[PDB]
Parts: structure tokens; C-alpha cells; sequence
């Protein structure tokens, strides 16, 4: 019943080969990009962050919040499979629940009405909805979310410009552009107020 | 003896530590640029690790090659490889950083031209010395069976985008302030008579000068390079664990 | 699972107790003219049990020695010797097979 | 342990493993030309022995030999 | 270790092939008077000795000559004869030399065919996993 | 006289190879992907959510929407060539009628007439046309659907670009880039309106 | 004189492996490429109509554009040959006659003119030059003729481009850009125009 | 001590590992790879 | 001592090999192939020629220009070889000679000087260096003379995209793009002009 | 000695090393990577080509390292062929004219890291390891490459700064200056001899 | 130490490698057609012998080939 | 030089004439007993010169023949037909090889 | 070293001198009726050092008048051992080249 | 054109008909002791003509003995050893069409 050796070995590959997809759809990553595409966006730098280090932060930021679920994949469906305890079949059931659980816990509930109407489907407990249905309500509820936080994180750069445009105006120059004054303004704030530590507890913190 | 032990141990004993190694030689600065070619850089991956063999402890037997468990060990070394890296990665671009943003306030590549100098501090410092011999320090202190990356040091490599601004902007603090009296006062002075205006002739005097602070700029800026390779030398020994 | 043993089986095991078979028939066949020597056998059941994890049999003579001793029946080792070839045959290309398999999964090829 | 004592005990055992087979070549080669010059203290059944082993023993060589350029070869062909 | 049947198939062709060489020298010298009654030559035979402490490899373990009684012949016209006209012949029987030169050369060639099947077996263990 | 069995392997070893040409000329996946590349290119993120991200969100849409076809081929084409009821030539024309029919759903009139003129065949009925007719026929108004429904969702950014630059026009402060302003109010309106769950419901909606 | 089955079988699975450069060097394929190019290079879009997908309808119009040329290989050479009415060495005559005069109606003379002279051979007329001169000629006619076509079509959307830059200046706003502006009125023009039709039926057109 | 099944099935069982371990690693710097290749 | 005809084979065997080396080192297609490269990025259209096609005109061009030596080759080394009139190494050095003396009729002195002495060897006139060291002389002639021709040949499109700028500037709208509001008269200019024939033309004439 | 049948084998599994031994002992791995920098300083980015780059690093390298082709040639190969040496003694005797080649051309700096990386004990340098004087070589010749190949960046850099701060002067913000600064960043080469002056340089570079 | 001095000693070293085989290769064919035309003073040992070796040292020369023109396309085609 | 006559020298040739010898031999020891029948040879040096470069001889009898008329030595034409044979058949091999040594250079294997 | 000389051993000549003791013992059966004709006999280790002769055959009997000094007996034997090591010979030759090729090629 | 007829020549019938040609030899070898069996032959001209584009009496060469059988054992012997001969170039020749075949269609 449980599947061969040379069985188990072709599975194990398949899913190294899909393992950038499980990154972008099923973990954190797509929602830590995004928010981090608007703070470089926000402020008046174009690409000088670099797009390198922004995915490199962005997939240390994933490995340290997908670690309580990554460790309860290891313990509840690694371990039993190394030590043989239990099947193959079984071990990989063990180790796509806790993956399931994480995305109900990131999705919302009229995300999830959506696509399980437009499957065609029938279900009466979200506990137990095909992951195949759950991935598109879970990047749909991510990018929702990271456009929420991202328009927060963009009004006090907003507010800034706006304030040094008026300051400007009023004192009378109406010939000097307000970016290249403003963008010192708004790198000092982001550096005295440590930005990026407040950034990290709101947005490591917001999965929970 | 059976001749399975002898040859397994030695790939065992010889591939993953090679892995840390090239992991780290892909991803770091010089070696993972994108002029040389591959070949050179496996040959490089390769020889190292054949070196600095004595030095590295014998990996435990207990993990098998073809196991699930070895398969987590490749990924973990790769893991370490990538973090310090990063590091390297992270310095170099936040004086790409410092380039541009002294460049966009200067009404205006010129991160390239920190990037190239950068990398002239970085070799001729030693830096790709000193990270060859954290490399093989790590796997002295941080052994190749037991022992991966926890979830502080990902947080911790998390929160380098702050040390970027917060470095970028001191090494500029002073030229990004003079910058802005200047134009200030060339806007102030050029006011009374609202004919003349600035517009394109503001883009001219604004260029001049941003150019010439830049000059200011790679003045002094080996001495904050110095800070900064401190800086982040300490974050990969706290990897490490060293 | 994902293990050499769970992978290869007992077609590992099975090879050298056909090779230490041959070896005993070999035995027979070489002293069968010597006088008092008596004809050795190998239980295949027990042999394979202790290669698993980890005492002398005789051959009974159909028919009684000519005053020699020796209880070699040659007609028999050579067809045992047979026997032992081919399955020994069939015993590497089942082992050859279970690495060719961990090979093809591993590469996709 | 460290790393270099693996590696030496590796090199050890393939030297060991040329030695043997080398050994078995000249071994062969002396019987050989023995029989072949004419002594009479040569048996033709050793000889024919000592070629088989030689040259199965050689044989054994080739094999381990492309094994180990098949593998460079594999290796040398991997995304770094 | 990698060739134990060669060196047992081996040893019985070294073993089987004195054997052979003793039954030529006994039927050469069948009519071999020689001089005296004690000098004269004897049916000489070889020992196959096979120490079992795997395989067991045959040795020969020395020739040793026959207990048959010498064949005595009245010919009181040979000079070498006795005081009886007697000369002693050496006691070697053709009809026990005729089955063993049937039995070496026989047993010799099967342990040939048995040292080319090991080969092959060994040739065969050489493509697993090919 | 079916197919013998080496060649009804060779036969279905072919559609697989040619699977990305399916999915990207017969399916609904071009279409969700244009949508898609004009909203993001509608705001002020250039490449914020992603190529990656955008076409895993199609593919998973794409199966959806086709799921009553892809059952129509299992329940007509694959159940009886399984349980040995239907000629494999019949089967391979069972489940290509499904497929031509939603083609012929979602294709304009105007796009058939043209092609079967460009291939010089007299055909009349607008249902017995040849795939090698059809197919350039339904990519083209999917395309031109696209642009449609990109234009619908455009015009609510544009009107927000311009009310912004004309306030901003207002106060006398030209210098100040409309762009970095409108950025936060596009991803305002964007958000409290849901409109990641309702483009993928009106894009699902579309195909009927 | 006739080539031997076996060599018939070589000549024939050599035309094969050059397959794809006689569809871009003897064929409508590059034309058709072209125009498509430049045409999404006029609109806003870049990467909108996808290259699987504007290669895939230009392979299906070069199917539609060959068919009088491939019925006529099919007449002329296939079909005596099948019937062993001519040699192997009349029917590859026999196809390439055809194809020949395809791109000789397609070629412009100075083109001719200029490889006849640099090939150093002795020509009378155009309608017998050999093949090796006038793959070159005919590839380079294509190219300036795909040229003009693009041309015409890149003034419609310069100049709507060109009206909404200069209404926005009008109106004192000189940080708006006019391409986002411009970009749904670009679209429209094409949508109600039916450009989609309009811009392949001209393409296929051309070649008549 | 030593026979030729022992010598070929080390060498089969250190192929096979060394296979394994390669393309392991080739998956994960590929994916590694595809990661940093991405427009943010 | 003629050599056997079983290494003349393996001989002419390994120059097949070697072809490809011969193509991109010792022949025109270089110089050919970097022209028309740098007059491509010369036009705004980014890789509208493809590199097939861009390669195919380069083999057709290597081909006319080269027959005058492919020529001598057969009528001095080929024919005397099939003829039994001269031994395979004389064979070897007549098909050598015509070869060197196109090499170096198009390569530079100060080239050939930085070369010898490189080398070490005596030279008193150019024809007496070893091929070894006048194909590494001859590539970086080529490239500098290929580099010459390109800056020649980009030097109209710079004024055109120097005055449209300009102009627009002149009104006051520098937001609008210039390059998309210049790729039409950038091409418009290379089809009046007809540059696909004369820029060819050049190139074959450059080499004689 | 070995056998006439495994010594045979011996050079037949190594002549397959000859790449391996290429571009990591000889002159090959500078070369290339200065070729490979300078490649990136002009807007062409495959003009080029990798098999023109490989074939002039190819050629160089056997100008170069002439001098070593020399020594191997008349200290191992020629005393092998005259039975006048064994195969383990002309194979030692190859390596010491490279290993000198190599050590002569690396960083002391980077020979006390990877000595003292390797854990063994040499008091001078002149008599490490190859083992560790291999990745030292490298290690050395890519940082040489590196700062040899981003000086001749620099001129191509001043091009861009320059033209491109001339068109911003103008308010002409968005023509790219890089469409600009290509034909004078071609012009600069060709007008200084760059394709002979780089390889004159690289050549009398080593030793 | 030149590299036109160093060219020519290798290209000397090349180019009696393939004379030696040049001159295996016809002796083996000269012992081949004496021995096939009739010639009395021409045994059959001294043909087979001669052309074995003529096998062995063409065998070379392609297997020597084959790993040169190998790698020289490694060279050629690496990802510079 | 690359030629057929050139790689394949007189290999190509040779075989068809130890062929027609063999038919003359053949001919000769069935036609032993016909009376009147004058046993014929072939020059070898002859027949292969007329093939290199585009008619059978009488054999003389060592002994007067016993009345019939007949000079075929049954016991030397035996002797004649082996030597032909095993001279046939080295030709083949020389012949054989020369193809084979072709395709090998040609095909590089 | 790796030369054919080295790699082939004495075995290149051995077949050689086999095929010379073969035509002698030939000779002297055929002259054994031939009245005057002395058995000649072959001296292997001097073909042995013309590698790095032909002598003359003591009888063990008197002649009957012919002066033929050839033994049937003794021919037939020695014919016999020849043509068996002569065999020998060509198999330890021949799997030199065997060898040799299987080195080269690696298959 | 490219087809078998043409590709595998008269070789695809020639196999066949030297296997009833083997069929009718054995049939009079077997009936050489049966009285009033008269040996018969197969004319290969004449059935592979039938083959391509689609059982004679042999003559005693002596009086038979009595019972009425005119099979000749020794002919029978030599007939029977040429067709086995031809039989086997028959299928070198057809079996070597296919490979050259194969050869062409794949390049290799």
C-alpha cells in the first residue's frame, strides 16, 4: 500500500522542482514583497535598494515566521517518517496540515466563499477544504493585506512631502522642486524613528 | 572491511562541506559576480574545499547519504552558505545606496561608481580572505551534523534593511545638509526677481555642486567602510556562533 | 523509508550466499577423487537468515563408495553448479535493476 | 577526526587496489613468459590461472575508473 | 578472496596433472628390471590430502610407492637375475593405470569447465548495475 | 480499427508536449493575464505583484472557470475510452467537442468570418469550423475582451491621477509630482472596495 | 540517375532539422513577427500580447498566407512523386519552383540587384536567380516592407499621445506623465477600430 | 576478504549517493536561483 | 612519405569539428555579425531582427564575400588532391596559403607587431607568421574596424534623437518619452534611405 | 613500476583532465575575467561573443606560458621518452616548473590565509603544498583580474557621468543616457588601440 | 623559451606521434600484400603481428583525438 | 588519395582469384576418372596482374599416365585445394579489415 | 617506456621460432627415407639470443646403411609438443594486444 | 518514391519462396522409400515471378528399382545444402534493407 522507494524518491524531487512556487503561494513571501515594493516606492529612492536584497531580507524574514510551522511539519511528519514510525502516505498528510492550518490563519472568510462557489464544490467546514481551492483565497487575502499595510506605511511619506511642498510655497518659492528637499526629511525620519524594527514587529507579527 | 564505509564517508565528508562553501561563494560579493564564469567559480568551490580538508572535522557517521536526513543537511548548509553571503551582499549595496541617493540629490550611476570602489575596499582589505577563513571557522564551531540557522538569526538578517538607511544616511548626513543650504540658499537669493526662476538652470547649478560634494564624499568614505565591515564581520560570527 | 536496504532488498544479500554456494560446489567437484573426503552442502534458508543479520551439512550418498570414502556424487554437482549459475545470474540482474530504478528516480532520466 | 583523515584513508584504499592489481599483471606477465620461454617447471593450468585473475582484475580497474569520470564529469556540469 | 575458486580449481589441476605424470612413469616402467631386488622400480602413486579447519583446497602430499608384492619372473639367463634365476619386476598392474589415466584426465578437464564458469560468474558481477 | 495502443501513447505523449500552447491559445488563462497586466500597470506599482504571482493566480482561475468543460471531457471522453466503450478515434472527438463549443461561448462572429475567409474554406454553420480556424479566432477576442475590461478598471485610477493633479494644480505647487501623491489613494480606493476578490469574481463571471 | 531510397530518406530528414529557418527566411513569418512588434511597441503596453502568443497567430497566419504555395507543393511535386510519376530528383524541382516564385513576388528589385552583384553571377532575369541569392534578398524585402507597415500603424497612437501631452500642459501640469494618461484612450482606439481583425486581414492582405 | 560483490555494490551504492546529493543541490540552488530573479 | 588513407580521413574528419571555430575566427562573419548588432541597438527596436535572422544574412554575406578564396582553395588544393597530382600535405599547405593571404590582407600592422613579438619569433615581411599567431592579429583588426563602421552608422540616429528631444523640451512637456516618440522616424530613415541593402553593400565592399 | 597496461590508463584518464588543469593553474582564468570585465564596461553586452573571448584567451595563454610549456617539455617529456626517467619521477618533474609558474604569481596574503587555513606547518613559502597553492593561485589572480579589469572601467565610467550630466543639464531627463553614451564608449577603445593595448599589458603582466 | 620555439617542439613531438603510427600503419599494409600476393618469404605470424599493431596504435590516435577535440569544445562552449 | 582502389590495394582483387582457382581445383579432382581430361592450373602472378589492370595453363604429370590419357594427380590436387582454401580465407580477413577500418575512422568510433 | 617491445614481451618472437621448429621437424619426416640426409635439429635458446642453430640430431641407434639419422618416433613427438606450445603462444600474443586495446579505448 | 516495394526490393519474396523450396525437398526426401512416390521440384524462376506479381516432376536420371519411387537421395542431399546456403544470403541481404533502412530514418 504505502509507496515504493523509487516512488517516494520521484515525489521528493517533484516537489523540489515546485519548492520556488510553495515559497511565492503558500508562505509569507508574497506579502513581505509587496509591503516592502511600497516602502521602497514610498520613498523617493527608485531602485536603490537593489531588487537582490530585498527578496534576500524578504526570504529571512519567511524562514523566521514559517518556523513555528516549519518545526511542526518536522516533529508531527519528518520525524515519525525518518524513525519509520509511519508510512509515507500518512507523513505526507502529517506534513500538509500544518501548512493548511497556516493559510486559514492569513485567509478571510468571504475570500474562501468565493473560490469554493466558483470550484463547484461542496463543503460545510473550512477545516477541510482542498488546498487547490485554498491557495487562490490565500494570495488574494495576502495581497489585500499587503496593500492595507502598504497604504499605511505610505501617509507619514505622504504627509511629509506634503508638509515640505507647503512650507515652500508659502515661503514664497514656487520655483524649487519639493522632492529633493523632502527625500533627506524622510530618510532622517525613517533612520531616528528605526523604521525598519518597527516595520519588522507589524509585519512578522501580523500572521500570528 | 567493507569498501561501502570507506567511499561513502569520504563524499559525505567532502560534499557537504563543499556545499557551505559554494553556497557562500554564489551568493558573496566578488565570487558570485557575474563576470567570471561558473566554471571558474566551481573550480574555485572545489579547490578550497580540498585545502582546508584538515581543518574540518569528520562529519558524523550517523546520517546516511541516501536518507531523508542527508537531504535536510544539504539544504542547511546551503542555508549558512547564503546567510554570510548576504552580509557581503548587504554592504556592498548600501553604498550602492550611498551613490544614489548622494546621485538623486544632486539632481541626477553613480551608485556604480561606489559599487566599483566599494569592491576595490572589499579586495584590497582581504575581505574575501577573512570570509574564506569565517567559512571554515564555522565549521570548527558550528558543526555540519548537528546545528543549523535558528529563527533569531533570521530575524536578525531580517533587520539589516535598517542598518542600510541608518549607515547610508550617516555616511551622507553631512554632504546630504550642505547640499540642501546650498540649494536652499540659491533658491532664497534668486527669489527677489521671480523672472529669472530656477527650473533648468536650477538643474545645472544643482549638478555641479552635487558632483563636487561627491568628491567630498570619497574623501572620508574608507574610514565609514571600515565601521561598517566591523559592523557586519560581527553579525556573521554571531552566524556562526563563533 | 528512502533507504539502500528498504530499496535493495534481499537481492544484496542473496548474491553472496550464491557466490559462497558456487564456492561449496566448487569444493566438491575439485575433491571428489580425493579418498575420505565428504561431499559438503549449504542451506540456502539459513545462509540468506544469517547474511540478513549478522552448523556443517552433509550430503547423503545415493549410493554407497567404491572402498574410497568419498561421498561425491559428480553427476549431481555439476547439475547443482548449474542451478546455482542461473539463479546467481537472475540474482545480479534483479540487484543491477533495484540501482538502475534508484538512479532513474533520482535524475529523471 | 577530521576531514583529511577520511581522504587519506580513501587515497590508501585506491592505492591499495592498484597495488593488487598491478601486482597480478606482473604476476601474470612473469608466468607467462616462463612457460612461454620453456621451463618445465611452469604448469600451463597456473598460467591460464594467472592471466583470468590479471585480467579480470583489470577489468574491475576500468570500471572504477569511468565511475570516477562519469561522476567529475556529472559534477562538473552543475548549476554554481 | 576475489578468485577463491580459481585458486581451489587450480590446485586440483596442479593436483590431477602428478597424477597423470605418475601413471606415465608407471607404465614406462613397467618392464624396467633395473639391478639388484631392492633398487627396482615400483608402482609410485600420488596422495591428494585436502585440510579442513568455504573452500578446501587440494594438496598433493607426496608420492608414495606401492605395497603390491614385486612380480616375480624365473629367467636364469639374464645376467642381473639371483641365485634362483629369479628377476624381480616392478609391481605395477595396466589395468589399474588404464582407469586411472581415464580417471586424471577426466576429473582434470571438469575442473577446467569449472574454472571458465567462474569467470564468467565474475565477468557477470562486473555489469551489475549497468 | 482504433489507434493501436504504441500510437495512441505517441498521440497523448504529444498533447503534453504542446500543454503551454493549449493553455495559453485555447484556454481562458490569456485573457486573466492581460486583465491583470493592465490593472497593475493601471496603478502606480510597476511590478509590485509580480509576474510570478500574477500567472499563478491565472492558472488556478483558468482551471476553475474550466472545470464544467474539463468534467464534460472525463464524464464523455475519458470514463468510456476507459472502460472500453468508445473507439480512441471516438474519444479524442468527445473530448474535443466540448472544447470547441466554449471556444465558440466566448468568440466573436466578426473574428470567425475573417479567418475563414483567410483559409478558403466555404462553411456556413458556425459550429463545424477546424480548430486550425478557430483557435486564431478565439485568442484574438480574448485579446480584444481583455483590452475591454482593462479599460473599464482603468478609468476609476485615471479619474483619481487626475483630481489629484488638479488640486495639486490648485494650490500652485507644479513642482510637486502628482505620481507619488495619487500612489496611496489608488491603493485606497483599490482596497476598500475589495477589488482583488471582485476582479477574480467578474473575470471567473466573464466566461459564460 | 534516380537517388536511391535510402538517400531520398536522408534528403528528406534533413529538410526537417532546417524546418524552423525556412518558416523565418522563406515564409510570412517574419513579416507578420514584425508588424506585431511594433505594433505593441506603439501601444503602452510591452509585454501585454505575450510572445507565445503573437508567435502562435503568427504561425497560424503563416499557415493561412502558405496554403495556395503548399497546395501547389502538394499538386505539382507530392503527388506525381507518391505516384511514381516523377523521380525524387523532379519532384524536389517541382516544389521548389513555387516556393521560388513566392518570394519572388514578395522581393523588391534592388535587393535582387544588390546580392546579383555581390554573387558575382551572370543573371538576365529576376524570375530565374538562383536560390542561395535570393533567400537574402527576399528576407531583406520583408524587413523594410514589415518597416512601412509599422509605421503606419505607430501614427494613430503617436499622435493621441502627442494630443493628451499637450492638453495636460495646457492646463499647467508639467509633472503629470502623458503616457499613463494616454494608455486607456490607446486601447480604445484599437478596440473600437477592431484592431485585432483589421491589423491581420491587412497582414494576410499584403501578400495579394 | 574482500569479493567482487562487495567492491561493485560500494561502487553501485556510492554512485547512487553521489547522484542523489548532486541534484539535490542543483534543485535548491535552481530554486535558489529563480528566487533572486524576480522583479519586486 | 604520403600519409595512409585511414589517417587522411581521421584528418579531414577533425576539421569538421573545427568548422564552427573556422566561421567565427579566420572568416568575414565577425565583422558582420557585429555591424549589423551594433546597427540594431542603433534603432530603438530592441531585437526586432532576432539573432537567427541577423546570423542568416551573416552566412549569406560570408558566403559571397569568401567565394573568391573557397574558389582558389578547389582550383589550387582540392582538384590537384582528387587528381593524385600533389600528396595530402602540399594539398594541405595550397589550401593554407589563399586562406592566410585574406587574413592578412584585412588585418592591421600595429596588430600583427603586438603579436610576433609576443610570440618571439623573427619577422622581416608580413607573409611569414604562422597562422597561430595572425588569427588572434586578424580578430582584433576585425573588431576594431566593425567597431569603426557601427559608430559611423549610429551617428544619423543620435541627431535624430538629440533634435526630437530638443523639441520636445522646447515646448515644455519632458515627461513624454522621446524614444517612443522617435522609433518612427528612426525607421522612417532606414527604409527612404534603404539601409538593408546599402549597409550589406558596405559590408561586402569593406572586404575588397 | 606499474604495468605497461596500467600506465597506459593512467595518461588516457588524465588527458581528460586538460581543462581541469587549464583553468586553474595556467594564465586562462585572468585572462578571461578581464576580457569578461572590460565585455560589460561598453553598452554591448554579447558583441563579443564567449568562443571569441575563450579562442584570444586561448592564445594568450600559450604565449604566455610559454616559458612553462618549455621546462615540462624538456625536463618530463623528454626524458621519458628516452627511458631515462619513470612515470612518477617525469609527472613530479612536470610539476615543479607549474608549481614555481604559480607560486610566483600569487599574494603572499592570500598564501598565510590558506596555509594557515589548511593547518599545516611551512616556514617558508616557497615550499607549500600544491594542494594549497592551487586555491591560493586563484584565490590571487581573480582579485588581480578584478582590480586590473574595474581600472578599465573607469574611463568607460567617466563617459556615462559625463554625458549624462550634460543631457540633465538641458532638462532632457528622460533620454537614456546610455543610448548616448554607447558610440562614444566605443570610440574611446578603438581610438586608444584597446584591443592591443589590454593584451600587450596582460601579457607582460605575468612575471 | 619562445612561442614559436615551444610551438614547433610540440608540434615536432605531434607530428612524430603520427608519423610512428604513419609508419606502423604501412608496414602492416606492405606485410599484408606480399603475404596475400604470394610471396613464399613472408609468414603468416609476421602479417598478424604487424597488423594487431596497426589496430593498437590507430585505436590511439582516435581515442587521443577524441579526448582533444573534447576538450577543446569544453573550452569553447564553457558559460563565460 | 581518399580512393576505394587505394584503401582496399589488392585485397580487392585477390579474392575472386583464389575463387577461380578454386573452381579450376574443384574441376580437376571430379573430372579425375574422365579419360582424355588434361588437368588444368591457373598462374596466380598472371591472373592477378590481369585483374589489377584490365586462359588456364596445363599442368605437366610427374608420371606417364596408365593408358587413359588423364593427368589430373588426385593426391597433389587435394593438396592444392587446402592451400587455396586457407589462402582464401586470409585474404578475406585482409579484405574484411579494410572495410572495417574505414568505417571506424569515419565514424570516429 | 610503453612500447611495443615492452608491451608485447618475448611472445612476438616465441611464435616465430615455433614456426621455424615446425618446418624442420617437417623436413626431417619427409627426408626419413632419404638415404645420406643427417636429422637436423633446432637450438631454442639460440633463437632465444638472435630475438634479444640449426644443428645436427645424434641417433640413439645405428643407421642400416642409408646414413639417415631420423627417428619417426621421435619426430611425430616433437611435432606434436611444438604445434601444442606453438598455440600457447599465439593466445599469450594475442591477448596482449586484448589488453592492450581494452586499456586505450576503456570498453 | 519511398516505399517497401521498392525499398526492400525482390528480397521480401525470395526468402519466401526458398522456404518452400526447403519444404518440397524435404517432402522427397522423407517419401524416398515410399513406392510410387515421384520426387517433385519447385522452379525458383517461375515462383518468384508468381510471388512478385501476384510443383514439377524431376526426371530420373536412372530407372528405379521397382517400386516406383524416382527420389534421387544424393541429389536430394545436394539441393537441399545450395538452398540452405542461398536461403541464408536471402535474409543477410532483406535483413540488411531494413537496418540501412533504420540507419536513414534516424540519422545514426
Amino acid at each position: 500500500e504505502d509507496y515504493s522507494v523509487t516512488l517516494q524518491i520521484l515525489a521528493l524531487m517533484t516537489m523540489l522542482g515546485f519548492l520556488p512556487a510553495m515559497v511565492i503561494l503558500m508562505t509569507s513571501f508574497t506579502r513581505i514583497v509587496v509591503v516592502m515594493s511600497i516602502l521602497r516606492q514610498a520613498m523617493g529612492l527608485q531602485q536603490t535598494p537593489s531588487n537582490q536584497v530585498i527578496i534576500g531580507i524578504a526570504l529571512f524574514l519567511t524562514f523566521f515566521v514559517m518556523s513555528p510551522v516549519l518545526n511542526e511539519i518536522n516533529d508531527k511528519a519528518v520525524q515519525p517518517y525518518l524513525n519509520e514510525q509511519v508510512t509515507a502516505r500518512e507523513a505526507f498528510d502529517a506534513a500538509q496540515a500544518p501548512m493548511k492550518a497556516f493559510m486559514l490563519k492569513q485567509t478571510r472568510i468571504k475570500d474562501l466563499e468565493t473560490f469554493v462557489t466558483m470550484s463547484g464544490e461542496q463543503v460545510d467546514n473550512p477545516e477541510d477544504v482542498s488546498m487547490a481551492v485554498l491557495i487562490p483565497a490565500f494570495i488574494t487575502s495576502e495581497l489585500k493585506t499587503a496593500f492595507q499595510i502598504g497604504f499605511m506605511l505610505f501617509l507619514p511619506f505622504l504627509i511629509i512631502d506634503l508638509v515640505v511642498a507647503s512650507v515652500l510655497m508659502a515661503m514664497g518659492m514656487m520655483m524649487l522642486s519639493p522632492m529633493i528637499v523632502s527625500l533627506p526629511f524622510k530618510l532622517m525620519l525613517f533612520v531616528l524613528v528605526d523604521g525598519w524594527n518597527l516595520i519588522l514587529s507589524t509585519l512578522a507579527g501580523s500572521f500570528a | 572491511e567493507y569498501p561501502t564505509s570507506v567511499v561513502l564517508d569520504w563524499i559525505a565528508n567532502y560534499f557537504w562541506p563543499y556545499v557551505r562553501i559554494s553556497s557562500m561563494l554564489m551568493v558573496m560579493t566578488v565570487t558570485g559576480a557575474r563576470f567570471v564564469s561558473p566554471r571558474i567559480r566551481l573550480y574555485l568551490g572545489l579547490a578550497i574545499t580540498f585545502a582546508v580538508m584538515p581543518a574540518i572535522p569528520a562529519v558524523p557517521q550517523d546520517i546516511e547519504l541516501l536518507s531523508f536526513r542527508g537531504f535536510m543537511t544539504i539544504a542547511e548548509q546551503m542555508i549558512i552558505g547564503i546567510a554570510m553571503g548576504m552580509v557581503t551582499q548587504f554592504m556592498i549595496q548600501t553604498f550602492v545606496l550611498l551613490g544614489q541617493i548622494l546621485g538623486m540629490q544632486s539632481s541626477l550611476l553613480l551608485g556604480q561608481l561606489f559599487m566599483f570602489l566599494t569592491t576595490m575596499f572589499f579586495l584590497a582589505t582581504d575581505g574575501h580572505l577573512k570570509m574564506l577563513q569565517l567559512v571554515v571557522f564555522s565549521f570548527k564551531t558550528l558543526p555540519i551534523g548537528s546545528g543549523s540557522l535558528n529563527a533569531v538569526d533570521f530575524r536578525e538578517m531580517a533587520g539589516w534593511l535598517g542598518i542600510m538607511f541608518q549607515t547610508a544616511l550617516s555616511m551622507s548626513l553631512s554632504g546630504i545638509i550642505a547640499l540642501l543650504t546650498i540649494n536652499l540658499s540659491f533658491g532664497v537669493m534668486t527669489r527677489a526677481a521671480p523672472q529669472l526662476n530656477i527650473f533648468s538652470l536650477g538643474f545645472a547649478f544643482a549638478l555641479m555642486v552635487g558632483l563636487l560634494l561627491c568628491w567630498y564624499i570619497l574623501a572620508g568614505l574608507y574610514s565609514h567602510y571600515e565601521m561598517f565591515w566591523t559592523v557586519g564581520e560581527a553579525q556573521i560570527c554571531r552566524l556562526i556562533r563563533l | 523509508a528512502i533507504s539502500f536496504d528498504n530499496a535493495l532488498g534481499i537481492h544484496q544479500h542473496t548474491v553472496g550466499v550464491r557466490e559462497r554456494n558456487a564456492e561449496v560446489i566448487s569444493t566438491n567437484i575439485a575433491q571428489a577423487n580425493t579418498p575420505g573426503y565428504k561431499a559438503r552442502g549449504l542451506d540456502f534458508a539459513k545462509e540468506l537468515q544469517a547474511a540478513t543479520s549478522g552448523d556443517k551439512l552433509y550430503r547423503l550418498p545415493t549410493q554407497p563408495d567404491t572402498g574410497d570414502g568419498n561421498t561425491v556424487d559428480l553427476d549431481l554437482e555439476r547439475n547443482l553448479f548449474m542451478q546455482n549459475q542461473i539463479r546467481h545470474q537472475a540474482s545480479l540482474d534483479f540487484l543491477g535493476s533495484k540501482f538502475k530504478n534508484l538512479t532513474k528516480a533520482i535524475k529523471g532520466e | 577526526a577530521s576531514g583529511a583523515k577520511v581522504g587519506a584513508d580513501f587515497n590508501d584504499l585506491l592505492t591499495k587496489a592498484i597495488n593488487n592489481v598491478n601486482t597480478l599483471q606482473k604476476a601474470s606477465g612473469d608466468l607467462q613468459t616462463r612457460f612461454d620461454r620453456g621451463d618445465a617447471d611452469v604448469s600451463l593450468s597456473d598460467v591460464m590461472i594467472a592471466r583470468n585473475k590479471s585480467s579480470v582484475a583489470f577489468d574491475a580497474t576500468v570500471q572504477i575508473r569511468n565511475k570516477l569520470v562519469e561522476a567529475y564529469k556529472d559534477l562538473m556540469n552543475m548549476p554554481v | 578472496s576475489l578468485f577463491n575458486v580459481f585458486n581451489v580449481t587450480g590446485s586440483a589441476m596442479s593436483a590431477e596433472s602428478v597424477r597423470l605424470n605418475t601413471t606415465s612413469s608407471n607404465l614406462a616402467n613397467a618392464d624396467s628390471v633395473s639391478s639388484s631386488a631392492k633398487d627396482t622400480y615400483k608402482a609410485r602413486h600420488a596422495v591428494f590430502g585436502a585440510e579442513l579447519s568455504d573452500t578446501v583446497p587440494v594438496k598433493v602430499m607426496g608420492i608414495v610407492e606401492s605395497d603390491k608384492p614385486l612380480s616375480a619372473e624365473y629367467n636364469p639367463d639374464h645376467p642381473l637375475a639371483n641365485e634362483e634365476g629369479y628377476i624381480y619386476k616392478p609391481n605395477v598392474n595396466v589395468m589399474e593405470e588404464m582407469a586411472n589415466m581415464i580417471s586424471a584426465s577426466r576429473a582434470y578437464q571438469t575442473n577446467v569447465q569449472v574454472a571458465d564458469s567462474s569467470k564468467q560468474m565474475l565477468l557477470r558481477t562486473l555489469q551489475m548495475g549497468q
